[PDB]
């Protein structure tokens, strides 16, 4: 299975625009 | 402060808890301003749901 | 980009946000260099952006005849003109620092994005029930009566 | 391994600090890279953490009934900002010299290791009482007259 492999600043980024990792992004989304 | 400091995941969140806590109220007291057909039925319901909703917080 | 999206949202279609003539502005596809997540906060700009064009092609054409036309279409750009100079003043701010993303420049329009929608209608009124003479002070009124305390 | 501990510290437990629903933090087994000397010391930093965990789950809950109960919460929340607040700073410390042992990390913490513990025990005699409406103000203010000047 292939993934993209992003970056770690990225992600905060774009949690901004929207206001393990499936998980603690599974909390923000429900934001 | 991102493009100009460490910054990480668990930082950023701990820093929006003051925010992540009120806006978890408005899913709440929006919820009973969506789930509603007349105007006047819709918008007594709208007023009165914040005034009981209110009295729940004091 | 900036630049080219603050030419968009004044009245200028190009190669990156087309122009329909049924549906509106609207970002054409995918690009690579810009993230595939940005494509929705834009076509939610836009939806502002065909309102400005609509409104001055409208306005340009007249159209129906008669003063009190004449005079709204004349008052009309006075309410529309906060619109314009808030626009001027982005290609400022994105001049001083470049670290400003379009979240930011998304935020500004703020205002605009909840007052255009409520007049839309208003135009629609009149070009879809050819309201003729003094009668528009009337059609014009019983929208005044509105809650929405900028409308 | 040391932004690994100043998470589990936060509230985020993983595969090097295991959590058990009824004991609390602490440490897996013994780990080759580390000393086998320091899988105590972990243990000794741990009963802190459980602490924290073990508040915030309960924070969250609001869990019985009453303003009396949610303001209590809220105002539970202020004590136990310094502890948040000295935990950011560990990890400045860090980012300058790489040479800081777990030994100045388990120093830092010092007041909050003796503070948290006698403040556990007003938690549990509420939610093992069912101490309902202003009685509160009471229960809080029997530990209030302790001896220990941080508490």
């Amino acid at each position: 299975d292939d993934r993209v492999l992003v970056t770690e600043t990225q992600v905060i980024r774009e949690t901004l625009w929207l206001l393990c990792l499936r998980s603690v992004l599974e909390q923000i989304a429900a934001y | 402060c991102i493009i100009n400091t460490t910054i990480t995941l668990a930082i950023v969140v701990d820093k929006l808890a003051p925010r992540l806590s009120q806006l978890k109220v408005l899913h709440k007291v929006f919820s009973t301003g969506v789930a509603e057909t007349r105007n006047v039925v819709r918008a007594s319901h709208l007023l009165n749901t914040l005034y009981k909703a209110i009295l729940e917080y004091d | 980009m900036i630049h080219e999206l603050l030419l968009a949202l004044s009245g200028y279609p190009g190669s990156i946000f087309t122009w329909n003539k049924r549906s509106g502005l609207q970002v054409s596809q995918d690009f690579p260099f810009l993230h595939p997540s940005e494509t929705s906060v834009l076509n939610r700009l836009c939806r502002l952006g065909t309102d400005y064009i609509r409104f001055t092609e409208f306005i340009e054409q007249y159209t129906l005849h008669g003063i009190y036309l004449r005079a709204f279409c004349t008052g009309l750009d006075s309410v529309l003109q906060p619109y314009r100079q808030a626009l001027l003043d982005l290609e400022q701010e994105f001049l001083g620092d470049p670290h400003l993303s379009i979240s930011h420049v998304n935020y500004f329009l703020d205002q605009f994005q909840l007052l255009f929608p409520s007049v839309m209608v208003v135009v629609e009124q009149i070009k879809s029930q050819k309201i003729h003479g003094c009668q528009i002070l009337e059609t014009v009124y019983k929208h005044s009566c509105g809650g929405l305390p900028p409308v």
